[PDB]
């Protein structure tokens, strides 16, 4: 009742279950689907279900999750330090940080149930999406650390592939994973 | 919310607390122990010399002193940048993320007081001597100058 | 307590203003204290043996190790002595109540103990109608003479204003005289803050054939020029002193001023003609032109005075 | 803000982070004054030189116009033209963006300020090396004034955080604080009144 | 760029290649400095102290609107022979740039 | 009790009366009366009391009520910025709206109940406040744009007429309004 | 008070509220209705090709993504000050003023679902055609581009 | 609970104690002690107490322990700016009042519990301590308008010689105050 969440029969829940899917009211007001507050939520089966995704996903889906999930603790981290004096006042590599993050939110957190191909998600589609996207924040660090402006950075087609991948079919898709592994490497080298 | 009732009564009731991070948790550290809001009241009492080294309790504070700075420099650093910090700054801000890989970052590893104390010595080295201001000179004298690779190869 | 006892000592009436010109009274004292302690009462009894009031005073002192349900008697019983000394002999009774908020938890005990309903924070629903009970036993009489006065002393709980205490004593009494905690740290004495504070009875009582003319414009202009000291000062606290423009710098130095020469008195006594001094005095401080609650008259008469008092 | 726990526990949140942000903006001043007041000390080492210039260089102008004809001294002047000796390049200071002037100052564009006279060119000299260090101090003075206004809207939002925001965060909690409360005493009162009714029901008709 | 003095040393200025003028009163200063303003060119404009100690203060209903323009409080003549005190202008432009008029 | 207006008997009213009359303490503190909070009050009466003010008052006096409360909407707008940084931050036309709006504030809804003239009002003098309060504004607001100071306005004299209505009588009311409001357009001529 | 357990148990029942607010009501904004905390549950039901129209659903996604851009600038703007804002920043927080002055304020006018959308096309027009993420190219290609003083002024 | 001074039994205790000893570990955490905080603390006791001072410490005392409170203030007053600018940067008469403050603190305010003589003191030990420093003020004030070095000021002997107070016998501390004090009187028509 009220959305609140100290409820007894809400906090009677989270004291026996395994997972908890926490929505947040901020999300579907502004109609972010599905919703989930990623800081709210949590699972007691991700080192129980390792060994599975190693031998049915690919053997570093574990890591590449790991990396995911610690990035969105930075992003978490620095918005803090955003709303107090506003996200122009950082620094480059926050930037970066905050800006991948929400690439994170868009085109991998995001799922429209009402679509034809994005209402389902295989695990493998999710590990590609994954990889791009740490893949294009690792050229991006490497790229400011040379000295690349961060409005250069965004402005990079490749995102625009990045964040279309969700949309691809599930037969079509490995292709479109190849040609964007490749796309990524190729954005960042021109860049020079 | 630790002004929650049964919180509450049990800081109340005991002696102190240990307090698990989520931020810690979620950036891969295990056991995800948080030093800044942790407290055991009655550490004082049970290290020094005869049980456990005499350089415990100073080492103890000193890390607390430098973890805070440094997380404190890891928050300045992200909107005044790196190049406005001096020295000193950036060694706490290396020794903050040292200290978070190496010390609360153990994994499953069974410690005893000896390592800990050397792997404490050890992230202590990146300041420079001088700077330990809660440490007395004959145990800097004595422990000073040990290297990270004692431990750099076991997070 | 320090300002009640000086309130008590320097009551006076000035029948020379009003007209009247007969000779003045004393005022009786009935004095009632509710929880109070040992170190609060010898405070008082030394003052009133000093200023000769204790012969021509009444005291009934419920102490904090006499009984809790004691307290309900004593302002009954304080008032009815009163009202016999005001209504029946002519006499001009002034009524100290201290330490009210004693009284409201012995209500409270008593409340809880009847499991009646409550109100606001655990304070019985009809905690209005019993304070109103003590509190409508002042005024003055048609054919009578004689007069009760009251000044309730209340301890806000948390300096909070809101509490149930407090906010019901403002429904009832007639007005209120507010202490500034900040004043206090400040070292001023009296610290009665003049914004929380008000007197609801003071139009029919000041002006001409009372006091002097231009009282109530003179008041009503020292609170907006002190509003607007306090919201420069608030200002300043962010946007720093440099930045102000020469008026707000005057109303600035008019806020401090009032604070450390007209709120800060110490144990002196001010007839009206002082007080009035002084405030016209602070008030040359500004501009002409910005005394807009002030007729044009007045400010003729008076407006132009130094700080130079002495 | 409706009265719930939710909404409480949000707003504790919300003053630890504005604390917090009022420990870092201290921080950033910190360093906004330590670089503020090695800009002051430049500055002063900067003024002198251009003082000590300013003395050579009217000194000069003064002999100058003195042995060559006063007459001489104007014509050179009126024949150098306002050359565009300098490059108004802009520099980045903590996020803003400062000129940085940069003297490009050709020195063949000074038409006729050499001939007829015997020390008027000298006199050029002295007044172009007086406008490098007239340059330099303009320099430092941008540099100096951009980082106050630093400092000055740094501690604006220090002082607004301390006295208008913690304290309404504070009332805010007192407020949700006060209303739970009595929520919680009313619906105690509640039972208490039912269970003491079906109590005497009971001892009445059991 | 330009510079605004007395005329005895705008003829120096100019000698040194920048468009000095001469002031002949603080008004004319104050004058001439706002057409140099108002026209868009130069870059640098050095106002002598003596007939306008602080060219931002007076010119600040432009200055405000414009940020390329550099104006400068700079010594004057009979001064520079006897000197002046470099200390006390840093003092004043202490107060003026962080309010908090202190230093030792 | 407490000012609180979530209690059951100002709830229980509100859900039953056309007009909402909200008092405030910190109006009351500055000796501000009627200390009645414009912002936080409303009336469900005005559109039908349209047709009566347009031929009891005037035929237009709807529009200076809602240019009176555009005005003061607009106050409580800046307000928030002002109070955090300064006044002189703002543009002239926000200046110019601050001080009308205070204009507004004291010379129009203040009232000194124990006053021999202002404890009643009527509504040509309502009317009249108003129109000189907006005449004041139009002409100022094409003062700023000629690039007159904002000082110059403020100390004009005719702000001191201005004040100083609402004390006078009503059988002498218009004749005080027709001289203010040709000294209105005189100074602000004057100006140039 | 929405979480007054009238509201409450009320939206736990029904299928999506119509929530007015008393911000935009106080700006002369009639109908009142702010979009962010109304719902409609069966929506999907009853719009899309062959029903209203094959835009519809992504335009109403769309607009409700840029006007929570233009609240969040809003709160922004009280911290940095509007001087510090990015181009992108000041178009959405002009898109967010005239979708309140435009869109939500209609009068006792009744609009056809295609002047509704026509409405809201143009003003979606005010941002860079690459910020409409969540409608399809063709949709954008189709309906992009109409200017809002066409419609009034 | 965690320190909220707003805990019923809290304020229910302040409204019938006449002192507040009011604890802080922020002093303890600076090696200060006692840990008690000046700034909140209070006595209701020293009014009716004075008279007994007049005649068992001396005429004076109450004067000179108001002395002391008000450099604190003023210590507390400056807090503001020697926290923004080291105390290097403040000009003499405000570093005077700050090291006034530091000599306050650490040689009359501190007392070693486990010292053989300061874990005690007497009225007398006190008041002469307060006269000393007082003493010290009015000549260091003297000698600044005098044109003296604050610097100077801060290396005279006479202030290790009250620094020493605190550790002085019972039995020896008169000796001890005459002779200080007349080496105060010397100290400062010595320095130039």
């Amino acid at each position: 009742p009220g959305g609140d969440m100290s409820e007894p029969v809400t906090q009677s829940t989270l004291r026996i279950v395994g997972a908890f899917w926490r929505l947040d009211a901020s999300l579907a007001f502004r109609r972010h689907f599905p919703a989930i507050n990623w800081n709210g939520s949590y699972s007691l089966f991700t080192s129980a279900l390792d060994p599975w995704y190693r031998e049915n996903v690919a053997e570093d889906y574990p890591e590449l999750r790991d990396a995911i999930s610690e990035l969105l603790q930075r992003e978490a981290g620095l918005q803090e330090i955003v709303q107090l004096v506003g996200p122009d006042a950082l620094q480059d590599a926050e930037r970066l940080v905050i800006e991948v993050g929400r690439i994170i939110r868009e085109d991998f957190l995001q799922q429209n149930a009402y679509h034809e191909v994005d209402a389902y998600c295989s695990m493998k589609k999710a590990y590609g999406i994954m990889k791009m996207i740490l893949a294009f924040y690792k050229e991006a660090e490497a790229a400011i650390k040379r000295g690349v402006s961060i409005d250069e950075i965004l402005q990079l087609p490749v995102l625009e592939r990045i964040g279309r991948a969700r949309y691809v079919s599930e037969e079509e898709f490995p292709a479109y994973f190849e040609e964007a592994m490749k796309e990524i490497q190729g954005a960042f080298k021109a860049l020079a | 919310d630790r002004t929650h009732p049964i919180p509450d009564l049990t800081g109340y009731i005991t002696e102190g607390q240990i307090q698990l991070s989520r931020e810690l948790h979620r950036k891969g550290i295990y056991p995800p122990i948080d030093p800044l809001p942790s407290l055991s009241r009655l550490m004082n009492n049970g290290v020094g010399k005869g049980k456990t080294r005499e350089d415990h309790k100073q080492v103890s504070d000193q890390l607390y002193s430098a973890y805070a700075n440094g997380v404190d420099i890891r928050k300045l650093v992200a909107i005044i940048g790196e190049d406005a910090l001096t020295e000193n700054d950036r060694r706490y801000l290396q020794f903050a993320d040292a200290f978070e890989r190496f010390f609360i970052n153990q994994g499953q590893q069974n410690r005893s007081i000896e390592e800990s104390l050397q792997i404490a010595w050890a992230l202590l080295s990146m300041l420079p001597q001088g700077e330990l201001k809660r440490i007395s000179k004959d145990h800097i004298g004595k422990y000073y100058g040990q290297k990270l690779e004692e431990i750099w190869g076991a997070p | 307590n320090e300002i009640a006892a000086q309130i008590a000592r320097q009551a006076t009436v000035r029948p020379d203003l009003s007209g009247e010109g007969e000779k003045e009274e004393p005022f009786a004292v009935v004095f009632a204290a509710m929880g109070i302690t040992q170190r609060e009462l010898s405070y008082f009894i030394q003052e009133f043996e000093r200023t000769g009031a204790l012969s021509r005073s009444v005291l009934f002192l419920n102490k904090a190790d006499d009984p809790t349900i004691e307290r309900i008697l004593t302002p009954r019983m304080a008032l009815t002595v009163a009202e016999y000394l005001a209504f029946e002999h002519d006499y001009h009774v002034l009524v100290i109540l201290t330490d009210m908020t004693n009284y409201c938890e012995a209500l409270r005990e008593i409340g809880a103990a009847r499991e009646e309903i409550p109100g606001r924070r655990g304070y019985p629903g009809y905690m209005y109608t019993d304070l109103a009970t003590i509190y409508e036993r002042a005024g003055v009489v048609e054919g009578k003479k004689g007069s009760v006065t009251q000044i309730p002393i209340l301890s806000m709980p948390d300096d909070d204003r809101t509490h149930p205490i407090p906010d019901l004593t403002g429904y009832i009494t007639e007005g209120q005289i507010q202490l500034s905690r900040e004043l206090h740290r400040k070292g001023i004495y009296p610290p009665i803050d003049p914004l929380p504070s008000l007197s609801r009875l003071m139009n029919n009582g000041v002006g001409k054939g009372k006091t002097r003319e231009d009282h109530k414009q003179v008041s009503d202009q020292l609170y907006s020029a002190y509003a607007n000291g306090v919201d420069i000062r608030k200002l300043v606290a962010i946007i720093g002193e440099d930045a102000l423009t020469e008026n707000d710098r005057r109303y600035l130095q008019f806020a401090d001023a009032f604070e450390r020469f007209f709120i800060n008195q110490g144990q002196q006594n001010r007839s009206i003609e002082e007080s009035l001094q002084i405030a016209w005095a602070l008030l040359s401080m500004l501009p002409q032109g910005e005394l807009k609650r002030i007729s044009k008259d007045h400010i003729g008469k008076y407006y132009g005075q130094k700080l130079e008092e002495i | 803000v409706s009265p719930t726990r939710m909404n409480l526990l949000q707003r504790r949140g919300q003053l630890r982070l504005a604390q917090k942000g009022v420990d870092l903006l201290k921080k950033k001043r910190d360093a906004l004054v330590a670089e503020f007041f090695g800009l002051v000390r430049e500055a002063m080492e900067a003024r002198k030189a251009l003082d000590q210039a300013a003395k050579e260089a009217y000194a000069a102008l003064l002999l100058a116009q003195a042995f060559d004809g006063p007459e001489v001294v104007a014509g050179a002047a009126l024949g150098v033209p306002p050359l565009e000796g300098v490059e108004a390049e802009v520099e980045n200071v903590w996020g803003s963006k400062v000129p940085r002037l940069k003297a490009t100052f050709p020195d063949g564009a000074l038409l006729s300020p050499v001939g007829t006279p015997a020390y008027t060119l000298e006199a050029s000299r002295a007044f172009r090396r007086y406008a490098e260090a007239l340059i330099r101090v303009a320099n430092t003075e941008t540099r100096l004034k951009k980082i106050g206004e630093e400092i000055k809207k740094t501690t604006r939002r220090v002082n607004a955080l301390e006295q208008v925001v913690i304290p309404g965060i504070r009332a805010q909690i007192r407020f949700i604080q006060q209303v739970l409360e009595q929520r919680e005493r009313e619906d105690t009162f509640r039972l208490k009144r039912i269970k003491g009714k079906i109590e005497a029901r009971e001892a009445e008709e059991e | 760029m330009a510079v605004i003095a007395d005329p005895e040393t705008a003829q120096g200025f100019r000698l040194a290649g920048l468009e000095g003028y001469g002031a002949s009163s603080a008004e004319e200063a104050q004058s001439l400095l706002e057409t140099l303003v108002e026209r868009g060119g130069y870059a640098l404009v050095a106002v002598d102290e003596a007939l306008l100690p602080d060219p931002e203060r007076a010119v600040e209903r432009l200055m405000r609107g414009r940020d390329l323009p550099v104006l400068l409080p700079i010594a004057g003549l009979k001064e520079a022979f006897q000197g002046h005190d470099v200390e006390g202008y840093m003092r004043e432009l202490v107060r003026k740039t962080i309010g908090f008029d202190i230093k030792l």
